[PDB]
C-alpha cells in the first residue's frame, strides 16, 4: 500500500454494495478522514435514499476561493442543502439511478473522491491564472522579473485546514510553486522526516526521473517569499518544504492525479516513516537471530 | 501485614572486614606527609627524572575512610607524573618493583579511569596492559579484592 | 606430574569421594542425585545412584575404616550410608540443628564423628550416639560472624580448622567428654575445651580452603586473593613466630593439601595445579604440573575439591582432582 | 501464559513440578523486580509425554497466592496475620511462650523460604500493630520458629507415639461394645 | 485487642 | 546509487587491512574528479564520514598506514563535495579526532610519524577551519 | 596513544576473565535459596569492588563482581540523535529477546546502554573464553549494525522517493 | 484530543472488527488474516483482500491463535494496514479503545501499549475486556437507570470460549472459567464428518453451519424428526449441492454433549460451578441476568436449552436440600436474554461507553508512558 | 463446596 488511496474505501464499498443490491437499510454512521475531516452517512427519512455530509475546518476559506461552482458543475442532480451545518451536505436516491453501467462505478468513485474534489478549485484557479500569465508573457516577453514580482502576492492562495499545518501556492513565469508547512512533535519522527525530505531533494538526480518537478526544504527558517503570511514561521519543530512544477507537470490529462498526489504527500510521508521503522525492526530481529546463531555456535553441543 | 524493610535486627558486618590501619592521625586525618611528598614528585617531574619521584610517592598510601580531597590530589599528581613518562622504561620499572606496589598502582589506575573527562586514560590503559602482560591477572584479582574505598 | 584422566563424569562433580583401593567412589551431579561409581575393566560405570535428598547436595565424604559415607544437602540436612552385609546400603538421616543450607562436610580421621560447615554463622559436629539409634550434633557459633566456605581436620579429632567467608580463617576444637577421645598437650593450645578459640590469622580475600601439615603444626590456607599463607605458631595466645604469605600471578586457587611436611599442592580456578615449597625461611612456588601454562591442558573449567593419595602419611606422592566439568584426573607427585 | 493442562491427567505432573520448582519470596518487590529485569528465574521443565514448558514468576508467585487468599478469591487475612490474631486473642502470659515455640506440619509447609518469611512477617506485623514505629525495643522480641525434615510425617509419628502410650489402658478408647447403646454419644467423650 | 495492650 | 551503496555496504563489513586500501584508492580517484562531486547521496556521505572518523579514532594497531591513506583521501573530499557549501554535518568531532591522533603521534618516531603529522596539519588547514 | 580500542579491549577482557571466578553459593538470608548477590545487594561481604574502564567520556564499561554471579554494564558511544534512537531501539529489542542467550537482562541499569549478567550455572554448562569473545564481537557489531541499519534506512527512503516521484 | 470521536477496534482469532463511536452498527469487519510472500518484500494484504490472494504466490497465516497473540511483527503490520488504508484516520487526534481477553498477560498488554504509544504516536489509549462491554450492550436504552449490572457473561470466541460472573461492574478473577471449544473446532468436526461420506472443504462447512446449524432439547429422543420427515435433509450448494444429513442437528450439541472432539464438562454444569464458587450474596442475581455473546453462541434455540438445563439442575439441588430439611424454599428464577447483540455486543458496548466524557480521563496519556515507561498497566 | 452450603 505504498501509494495511498485518493478516496474513501469505506464509502466506495458501501455505495458499490447498495447500488449492486436492492435491499436497503436504516444507516446512520460517522467516519473520520485525514486533515481531521468528518463524514456522515445518515439515512433519516427513506431507507433507500441517503444523506451524506462532509465537515472540514477550512470550508469558509475554500468557498472564498470558489468551490460551489465546481461542485454544481460536477454535481447538481444530487446536491442538497446542509441538514445541520456540517459545512457541506449532499443527497442521493438509491432507486432513481442511471444504470448498472460503468457510469455507476464512476459516480461512486467521484463521490468517494469528494475531499480532493472540493480541494481542487484553488489549484484550478492557480493553473488558469498561470495560463493567462503565460499568455500575457507571450505578448510581452520583457519585464519578466517585474511581472513575476507584481504577480507575487497577487495570484497567491493559502489553506490552513490544520491547526498548524498549512499549504500555500502561487504561479509564476511558465511554472508554479506550492509550499507545505508541517509540524513534527516527536524528535525521532522529526529526524526521520528530515532524512526523507533530504532524499526527496536528492531524488531528481536519477536520470529516469529527471522530468519530475523540483523540491527544496528548510528546517526552521522559511523562505522570504511567504514570510508575510499569518502562518507560524521560524519554528524549530515546524519544517517547510517547497515543490515547483512546470507546464507539462500539470497537463490537461494528468493534473487530476497530480493534485491528488500533492494532497496525499504528507500522509504518504508519515506512513512511509512508520513503515521504515517497521523495516528497521525487521532488520533488528534478523541481526539478533544471527547473534543467537553465533552464541549457539560458541556454546558446545 | 505490611512492608517496612525490617533491618535493625541482625545487623550486617562492614567494618569487621578490610582491616583499617587508619588509626595514625598522620597523612590521613591531617594531610602532612602527602603535602611533604607531593612537592618532591613535582620537582622530580620538573627536573625530568620522574621515575624516582613516582617511586618515592608510592611509598605511603592513604585510605578511604572519609576524606576524598587529599586522595583526589594524590591521584591528580599521580596522573601527572605518569603522563610525564615516555613510552619506554615502563617494563624495567615494573620488573624492578614489588607486588603491593603494583597492586596500588593498578588500584589508582582504575580510580583514575573512573573519571575520563578529567584525565587522559590512554597512557593509563597502556600501563595497565603492560602490567598485565608482565605480572599477570594476579594483580587484577588482588585489586578487585582490595578495600571497597581507597 | 602425569596426567591420568580416568572418567568423563558428564555432569559437574564438586567432589569425588574416593575409596581406599581406588576402585569405587562417590560424586555429585549438581543435583539431589549422588552417583556411586565402580571400577569397570579399564573404565567405570554408574554402579548406583542414591537420589535420597530433595534439594541439591554440596559435599560428601567416605570414611575408610568403617566403609561409611556421609553427605550434606542444601535442604539443611545430612545423610549417612553404611554398606550392609549385602551389596545394598543402609541410609540414616541427620537433622543437624541449623537455619540455613549446608556448604561442606568432612569425616574425622578416627571415623568417630563428622563436621559440617553450613551457610549460617555456625559450624556443627555430629557423632552417632551410642545407647541409642541416632546422632547428636553440637554447635560452634561464637566466632564466624559470617558464613563459611570450607574446613579441615587434624591428626587428632581436636583442632579442626575452618576457612570462613570473611578474610580470616579460624581454628576451634570438637572435643567431647562422653566420646572415647582425649586431647594432648600441643603447641596449638592446652586443655583444649570445647570452643577454645585459639587463632584467627587474618588474610586477604575469601578463604576458599585450609590445610594441616602431617604434623599438628604448620597450618596453611588460601582463597580468592590469589595468595596462600602458612602459619608456624609457637604458642597459643602469643602471635606466630612466622606467618609466611605467598602471592602469584595465576588465578585464585582452592582445595589445597600437603604432599609433605614442606611441599604443598593446590589448584582451583587455574586449570592446572601448582607445586610450591613452604619453609620457615621462605615459601615459594617452583613449577606447575602440566605440559605448559579446547584448552592446552587437561581440565577445561574450575577445578573442584582435590584429594590426596595413599603413599605414606608423610608424603602422598600423588593426588586426584575432579573439575566442575567432570574429567576426573590423577596426577603423580 | 499459553500452556494448558485441561485434561484430568497431568495434575500429578503439575503437583510434581510445583513441589520441585517453588519457593517463597523473602522480598516480594525484590523478586518481582528481578523477574521483570533479568532472564534468570526462568526454568525449563520436561513432561512425561516429551514436550517442554517454561516457568517464570509463577514459581515465586504461588506461595504468594497461599499467603494472599484474596488473590485466590477468599476473604481472609492470610497466614501470618491469622496466627498473630490467634495468639493475641490468648492471654499475655502465654503469648511469649507461643512466640518462642512454633512448629509446622504437612508437605505444603516445605515451600522454600517459608519459615524465615513467616518470621519476618510476624516481626513486621508486631512492629506495626503494637509499636507503631518504635524500633528501639524491637530486638527484644525473641521469636523462634521451628522446622524439621520430618514435618511430612509428624502427624504419623505422633499418632504412633500416642498409640504406643495408650495401648495399655483400654478405657480411654471406645471399644466395639457400648456402641449400639450410645455409640455416637461415646464420640462426644473426646471433645466436650 | 483494641485496648492498646490486653483484650 | 548502486555503486555508492554497495561500496559503503562493503566498507562497513570489510575487515581486511589491505583490501580497504583498494576501495580507498577507488574513493580517492573518484572524489578527485570534479564532475563526480556530490555524486554520493548526502545521508550516504554522512555515514561515510561517520565510519571514517570511527576507523580513525578506533584505528587498529599503529603498524599500518591506513590513517595516512584515510587523511589523504579525506583532505580532497571536503573540497569537492556537497557538504562543503551548506552548514557542515560533522566537523567538530572530525577536528577533535584529528588533534587527538596528532598529539598521540610520538614525534621522536621514524619518518612515518613526521609524514603522518604533515598530512594531518595539511588536513587541518581547511579553508574555512570553522571553530567553536 | 592512538588505537586505544585494542588496549581498552585487552584491559576489559583481562578484568572480566579475572572477576569470572564464580562458585556455587546458598543464600544466607531466608532459606536454601540461590539468588544473584550482586543483583540483590544485601551482603557487603559478597559484593566486591565495582570496577570501571573507559577510553573516553562517550563510552564506559562498568563491572560488578561477586561469588555467585557478575554484572557487566556498558554505555556505547553515541553523539547523534538518530544514532541514539537506533541504538536504544536495537538494544531494547535484543533485551526483549533475552531467552535464547540465558545471560541478557530485560532492563538495563540507569545511566548506561545495556547490562549483561552471568551466573555460576552458565560457566558450568558452557565455557567462558568463548562467552567473553562473543561479548566483544557484539561490542563491535553493535556499531557495525547501527551503521548498516542507517544505510538500509537511507536505501528505503531512496526507494520511497523514487516510487513517489514516478507515481506523480 | 478527547474532543473528536474515538476509534473502536477489536481483534480476534476469527474476525477483527474496527470502526468509530456513536454508531449503531460496527465498521470494517473482516476475518483477521494477513498474506505476504532494490528489494523490500513489503507487498502484503489483509482481510478479504488476503483471502482472495494466495493465487499469485502470497503466503498466509493467522497472527493471533488460541486467544493469545503470537507474532507482534505481523500484528503491528496488520494494525498499520488497517489504520492507514482502511480507515483514513490520524492516531494522534483520536483516542483508542482496545479490547483484550481476561487472560491476556501483562507482557502482551504492555507490548501493545508501547507499540501503540510509540510507533503510532497516539494520544489517548484505554485497554479493557470483552465481558463488561458485552454486558453493557445487553440493555437497550442505557439511560433509564433501571438497568442491571450483576450478570454472568459467556463469550464463545471463534477460537476459545469462557465465562465471567461479573457483579456490579466488578469483574472476578477467580470464578473465571475458560474452555477451548465453541470455535473453529466445530467447523473442523463438521468437515471431518463431511469428508468421510461425501468427498466434495471448510468454507462450505462454515457456510452451511451459519445457515442451518440449530439445537434440539434432546438427541436420542430426537433424531425422530429425521427418521420421519426427510425434509430436514436440506440441499446446500456452493460447485454442486451437498447432503446436509445431521451436521446441522449434531454440531452445536458439542457444548451440551462435550468430549465428542479433541475430556471437558457440559456448559450448564460449568456455569453452575462458576456461580457456586462465586460469593453467595450474588448468585440470586447471577442466575438472573445470563447474557451471551460471540457468533458461535447465536444459535437457534441455545437460550431455551441452556435455561432448561440449568433450571432443572438447580431445581434438583434445591429439592434435595428441601427434602433433607423439610421446609419449602422459594425457587430461584433463572433467565436468559439475547437481543440482537450476541453477534457483536463487544463493539456496541465499547462505543456506548466511549460516548461518555469520562473516557478521555480514564485513558492513558503519551506523557505518562514517556515519564513512567511501558509499565503503566499491569492487570485488571 | 462439600459443606452442604458454602465452600
Ligand atoms: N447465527 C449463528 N449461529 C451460530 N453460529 C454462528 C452464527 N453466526 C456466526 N456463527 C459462528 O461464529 C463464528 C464467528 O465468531 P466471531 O468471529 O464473531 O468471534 P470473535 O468475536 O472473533 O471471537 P474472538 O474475539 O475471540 O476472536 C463463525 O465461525 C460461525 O461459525
Ligand atoms: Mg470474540
Amino acid at each position: 500500500m505504498l501509494s495511498l488511496d485518493y478516496n474513501n474505501i469505506f464509502i466506495y464499498e458501501l455505495l458499490t454494495e447498495r447500488f449492486s443490491s436492492e435491499n436497503p437499510s436504516s444507516i446512520d454512521q460517522v467516519v473520520t478522514d485525514f486533515d481531521g475531516v468528518t463524514f456522515h452517512i445518515s439515512t433519516p427519512e427513506e431507507k433507500t435514499k441517503i444523506l451524506i455530509s462532509l465537515s472540514m475546518k477550512c470550508y469558509p476559506e475554500l468557498v472564498n476561493y470558489g468551490t460551489l461552482d465546481l461542485l454544481k458543475q460536477i454535481y447538481g442532480a444530487y446536491v442538497h442543502e446542509p441538514e445541520m451545518g456540517y459545512n457541506f451536505s449532499i443527497l442521493i436516491d438509491l432507486q432513481q439511478l442511471p444504470a448498472t453501467d460503468e457510469e455507476k462505478e464512476q459516480l461512486a468513485m467521484s463521490i468517494s473522491m469528494l475531499k480532493r474534489n472540493v480541494l481542487a478549485a484553488p489549484f484550478h484557479r492557480a493553473f488558469t491564472k498561470q495560463a493567462e500569465l503565460a499568455d500575457l508573457a507571450r505578448k510581452d516577453p520583457e519585464n519578466a522579473p517585474m511581472l513575476d514580482k507584481q504577480a507575487t502576492s497577487q495570484e497567491l492562495m493559502a489553506i490552513h485546514y490544520r491547526d498548524e499545518e498549512t499549504i500555500v501556492l502561487w504561479p509564476e513565469h511558465d511554472r508554479v510553486t506550492v509550499v507545505f508547512s508541517t509540524k513534527f512533535r516527536e524528535e525521532t519522527d522529526r529526524i526521520f522526516g528530515k532524512v526523507f525530505l533530504q532524499e526527496f531533494v536528492d531524488a531528481r538526480r536519477r536520470p529516469a526521473i529527471q522530468t519530475a518537478p523540483q523540491v527544496l526544504f528548510s528546517y526552521r527558517d522559511p523562505p522570504l517569499e511567504i514570510r508575510d503570511i499569518q502562518g507560524i514561521q521560524k519554528g524549530d519543530d515546524f519544517g517547510f518544504v517547497t515543490f515547483v512544477l512546470f507546464e507539462r507537470h500539470f497537463t490537461p490529462q494528468n493534473r487530476e492525479d497530480c493534485i491528488s498526489h500533492i494532497q496525499v504527500f504528507r500522509n504518504t510521508l508519515h506512513f512511509h516513516i512508520k513503515a521504515s521503522k517497521a523495516y528497521m525492526h525487521q532488520r533488528m530481529r534478523k541481526r539478533v537471530a544471527d547473534f543467537q546463531k553465533v552464541l549457539n555456535r560458541a556454546k558446545p553441543d | 501485614f505490611r512492608t517496612l524493610d525490617v533491618d535493625s535486627i541482625t545487623e550486617p558486618v562492614l567494618t569487621e572486614q578490610d582491616i583499617f590501619p587508619i588509626r595514625n592521625e598522620t597523612a590521613e586525618q591531617v594531610q602532612a606527609a602527602v603535602s611533604q611528598l607531593i612537592p618532591q614528585a613535582r620537582s622530580a617531574i620538573q627536573t625530568g627524572n620522574a621515575l624516582q619521584g613516582l617511586k618515592t610517592l608510592l611509598s605511603y598510601v592513604p585510605y578511604g575512610n572519609d576524606v576524598q580531597e587529599v586522595r583526589t590530589q594524590y591521584l591528580n599528581a599521580f596522573v601527572d607524573v605518569l603522563s610525564n613518562i615516555r613510552a619506554a622504561d615502563i617494563p624495567a620499572f615494573v620488573k624492578e618493583c614489588s607486588t603491593e606496589e603494583i597492586d596500588n598502582i593498578v588500584n589508582f589506575i582504575y580510580r583514575g579511569l573512573a573519571n575520563p573527562q578529567a584525565y587522559n586514560s590512554s597512557v593509563l590503559l597502556n600501563w595497565h596492559e603492560k602490567v598485565v602482560e608482565i605480572s599477570g591477572i594476579g594483580c587484577i584479582v588482588r585489586v578487585l579484592n582490595s578495600r571497597p574505598d581507597l | 606430574a602425569t596426567s591420568q584422566v580416568l572418567h568423563i563424569l558428564p555432569k559437574p562433580s564438586y567432589e569425588h569421594a574416593f575409596n581406599s583401593q581406588r576402585t569405587e567412589f562417590v560424586t555429585t551431579t549438581a543435583t539431589n542425585q549422588v552417583e556411586l561409581y565402580e571400577q569397570d575393566g579399564n573404565g567405570w560405570k554408574h554402579a548406583r545412584t542414591f537420589s535420597d535428598h530433595d534439594k541439591i547436595v554440596t559435599c560428601v565424604d567416605w570414611a575408610p575404616k568403617s566403609n561409611r559415607i556421609v553427605t550434606c544437602s542444601q535442604d539443611r540436612n545430612a545423610y549417612v550410608y553404611e554398606k550392609r552385609p549385602d551389596g545394598t546400603w543402609k541410609q540414616t538421616l541427620v537433622l543437624l540443628r541449623l537455619n540455613r543450607a549446608a556448604t561442606f562436610v568432612r569425616w574425622s580421621p578416627n571415623e568417630d564423628k563428622f563436621a559440617v560447615g553450613s551457610g549460617a554463622r555456625v559450624i556443627s559436629v555430629c557423632y552417632f550416639e551410642q545407647e541409642n539409634d541416632w546422632w547428636v550434633s553440637k554447635h560452634l557459633k561464637r566466632p564466624l560472624r559470617s558464613t563459611i566456605l570450607s574446613l579441615d581436620w587434624h591428626p587428632n579429632n581436636v583442632l579442626l580448622a575452618a576457612g570462613c567467608a570473611d578474610r580470616k580463617a579460624y581454628v576451634l576444637s570438637a572435643y567431647v567428654r562422653d566420646v572415647d577421645a582425649k586431647p594432648e598437650a600441643s603447641v596449638w593450645g592446652s586443655r583444649l575445651p570445647f570452643n577454645t578459640v585459639c587463632a584467627e590469622y587474618p588474610s586477604g580475600g575469601w578463604v576458599h580452603a585450609v590445610g594441616f601439615s602431617p604434623s599438628g603444626n604448620a597450618l596453611a590456607y588460601a582463597g580468592h586473593d590469589s595468595s596462600v599463607t602458612i602459619a608456624y605458631p609457637s604458642a597459643p595466645e602469643q602471635p606466630p613466630r612466622a606467618l609466611i604469605t605467598v602471592k602469584l600471578s595465576q588465578l585464585p586457587l582452592r582445595s589445597l593439601l600437603w604432599a609433605n611436611e614442606s611441599a604443598i599442592v593446590a589448584a582451583g580456578y587455574n586449570y592446572s595445579p601448582i607445586l610450591l615449597q613452604g619453609n620457615e625461611s621462605g615459601w615459594a612456588h617452583t613449577r606447575d604440573l602440566d605440559a605448559g601454562t579446547s584448552l592446552p591442558t587437561v581440565h577445561q573449567n574450575m577445578i573442584a575439591t582435590l584429594r590426596p593419595y595413599a603413599g605414606t602419611p608423610g608424603n602422598i606422592t600423588a593426588f586426584t582432582s575432579s573439575g566442575t566439568d567432570g574429567r576426573v584426573v590423577l596426577w603423580t607427585l | 501464559k499459553g500452556y494448558a493442562f485441561n485434561r484430568t491427567a497431568d495434575f500429578e505432573t503439575v503437583r510434581e513440578m510445583k513441589e520441585k520448582l517453588c519457593y517463597v519470596s523473602y522480598d516480594l518487590e525484590l523478586d518481582h523486580k528481578l523477574s521483570e529485569e533479568t532472564t534468570v528465574l526462568m526454568r525449563n521443565y520436561t513432561l512425561p509425554d516429551g514436550r517442554v514448558i517454561k516457568v517464570g514468576s509463577e514459581r515465586y508467585e504461588c506461595p504468594e497466592c497461599l499467603f494472599q487468599p484474596h488473590l485466590v478469591g477468599s476473604e481472609q487475612p492470610g497466614l501470618s496475620e491469622f496466627i498473630f490474631d490467634t495468639i493475641q486473642a490468648a492471654d499475655v502470659d502465654i503469648r511469649k511462650y507461643l512466640y518462642r515455640a512454633i512448629v509446622l506440619s504437612g508437605g505444603s509447609s516445605m515451600y522454600a523460604g517459608l519459615p524465615s518469611r513467616l518470621e519476618k512477617e510476624i516481626k513486621q506485623l508486631w512492629f506495626e500493630r503494637v509499636l507503631h514505629g518504635d524500633p528501639a525495643r524491637l530486638p527484644n522480641f525473641k521469636v523462634k520458629i521451628e522446622d524439621a525434615p520430618r514435618r511430612r510425617h509428624a502427624v504419623f509419628i505422633g499418632g504412633a507415639v500416642l498409640a504406643d502410650i495408650m495401648a495399655q489402658n483400654d478405657h480411654m478408647w471406645v471399644s466395639k461394645a457400648e456402641w449400639e447403646e450410645y455409640g455416637v454419644r461415646a464420640l462426644d467423650k473426646l471433645g466436650p | 485487642p483494641a485496648w492498646l495492650a490486653t483484650c | 546509487g548502486i555503486y555508492s551503496e554497495g561500496l559503503v555496504f562493503t566498507l562497513n563489513r570489510e575487515k581486511d587491512p589491505r583490501s580497504r586500501m583498494l576501495i580507498l584508492k577507488q574513493l580517492f580517484l573518484l572524489f578527485t574528479t570534479p564532475a563526480t562531486y556530490e555524486i554520493f547521496y548526502t545521508n550516504d556521505l554522512n555515514v561515510l564520514i561517520d565510519i571514517f572518523i570511527r576507523e580513525i579514532n578506533n584505528i587498529p594497531d599503529e603498524l599500518s598506514d591506513l590513517r595516512y591513506a584515510y587523511l589523504q583521501v579525506l583532505i580532497p573530499l571536503l573540497e569537492n563535495t556537497q557538504v562543503r557549501h551548506p552548514p557542515h554535518y560533522k566537523t567538530k568531532c572530525i577536528v577533535d579526532a584529528v588533534n587527538n591522533v596528532l598529539i598521540s603521534h610520538s614525534k621522536s618516531s621514524n619518518m612515518e610519524d613526521a609524514r603522518t603529522t604533515d598530512v594531518a596539519i595539511r588536513v587541518l588547514e581547511v579553508p574555512w577551519l570553522q571553530q567553536e | 596513544m592512538s588505537n586505544t580500542l585494542r588496549p581498552y579491549l585487552n584491559a576489559v577482557r583481562s578484568t572480566l576473565t579475572a572477576s569470572l571466578a564464580l562458585e556455587e553459593f546458598s543464600s544466607e538470608i531466608v532459606e536454601r535459596q540461590s539468588q544473584p548477590e550482586v543483583e540483590v545487594g544485601r551482603s557487603p561481604e559478597i559484593l566486591l569492588k565495582p570496577l570501571v574502564v573507559s577510553r573516553n567520556e562517550q563510552e564506559q564499561c562498568l563491572i560488578e563482581s561477586s561469588v555467585n554471579s557478575v554484572r557487566f554494564s556498558i554505555r556505547i558511544k553515541q553523539v547523534d540523535e538518530i544514532e541514539r534512537i537506533l541504538v536504544r531501539k536495537f538494544m531494547q529489542f535484543l533485551m526483549g529477546r533475552a531467552e535464547s542467550f540465558f545471560i541478557l537482562r530485560r532492563k538495563p541499569v540507569q545511566g548506561y546502554d545495556i547490562s549483561f549478567l552471568i551466573t555460576n550455572y552458565h560457566t558450568e554448562e558452557m565455557l567462558k573464553h568463548k562467552l567473553v569473545d562473543f561479548i566483544i564481537e557484539f561490542m563491535e557489531e553493535v556499531d557495525a549494525e547501527i551503521s548498516e541499519m542507517k544505510l538500509f534506512l537511507n536505501g528505503r527512503a531512496r526507494l520511497v522517493a523514487e516510487t513517489y516521484l514516478s507515481c506523480f | 484530543a478527547s474532543f473528536n470521536v474515538p476509534i473502536i477496534m477489536d481483534n480476534g482469532t476469527g474476525y477483527s472488527k474496527l470502526g468509530y463511536a456513536g454508531n449503531d452498527a460496527p465498521s470494517y469487519v473482516f476475518p483477521t488474516v494477513i498474506a505476504t510472500r532494490a528489494t523490500e518484500d513489503l507487498d502484503f494484504f489483509i482481510g478479504n483482500d488476503a483471502l482472495k490472494k494466495a493465487s499469485a504466490g502470497y503466503s498466509l497465516d493467522y497472527p493471533i491463535r488460541h486467544g493469545q497473540i503470537e507474532n507482534w511483527d505481523h500484528m503491528e503490520r496488520f494494525w498499520q494496514q488497517s489504520l492507514f488504508k482502511y480507515l483514513r484516520c490520524e492516531p494522534e487526534d483520536h483516542y483508542f479503545l482496545l479490547t483484550e481477553p481476561p487472560l491476556n498477560p501483562p507482557e502482551n498488554r504492555e507490548n501493545t501499549a508501547e507499540i501503540m504509544f510509540e510507533s503510532f504516536n497516539c494520544a489517548g489509549l484505554y485497554i479493557a475486556v470483552q465481558a463488561v462491554l458485552a454486558l453493557a450492550a445487553s440493555w437497550t436504552s442505557s439511560k433509564v437507570t433501571d438497568r442491571s449490572l450483576t450478570g454472568t457473561v459467556v463469550d464463545s470466541g471463534d477460537g476459545v470460549t469462557h465465562i465471567i460472573p461479573v457483579a456490579e461492574g466488578y469483574v472476578i478473577g477467580s470464578s473465571i472459567k475458560t474452555m477451548p471449544l465453541a470455535g473453529r473446532d466445530v467447523t473442523y468436526f463438521v468437515q471431518s464428518l463431511l469428508r468421510d461420506r461425501n468427498e466434495p472443504s471448510l468454507k462450505t462447512a462454515e457456510r452451511i453451519k451459519e445457515e442451518c446449524c440449530y439445537v434440539c432439547p434432546d438427541i436420542v429422543k430426537e433424531f425422530s424428526r429425521f427418521d420421519r420427515e426427510p425434509d430436514r435433509y436440506l440441499k446446500y450448494a456452493s460447485s454442486t449441492t451437498i447432503d446436509v444429513g445431521f451436521e446441522r442437528f449434531l454440531a452445536p450439541e458439542i457444548f451440551f454433549n462435550p468430549e465428542i472432539a479433541s475430556f471437558l464438562t457440559p456448559l450448564p454444569e460449568l456455569v453452575d460451578n462458576v456461580v457456586q464458587s462465586s460469593p453467595i450474596d450474588v448468585r440470586k442475581g447471577l442466575y438472573k441476568n445470563i447474557v451471551l455473546s460471540g457468533g458461535s453462541t447465536l444459535f437457534k434455540n441455545f437460550g431455551n436449552r441452556l435455561q432448561r438445563d440449568l433450571k432443572r439442575i438447580v431445581d434438583e439441588r434445591i429439592h434435595r436440600s428441601e427434602m433433607l430439611s423439610g421446609a419449602k424454599s422459594g425457587g430461584v428464577d433463572v433467565n436468559v436474554i439475547s437481543h440482537k447483540r450476541q453477534r457483536n455486543a463487544v463493539w456496541f458496548g465499547g462505543s456506548l461507553l466511549a460516548q461518555t466524557p469520562e473516557f478521555g480521563s480514564y485513558c492513558h496519556t503519551k506523557a505518562d508512558y514517556e515519564e513512567y515507561g511501558a509499565s503503566i498497566a499491569r492487570r485488571y
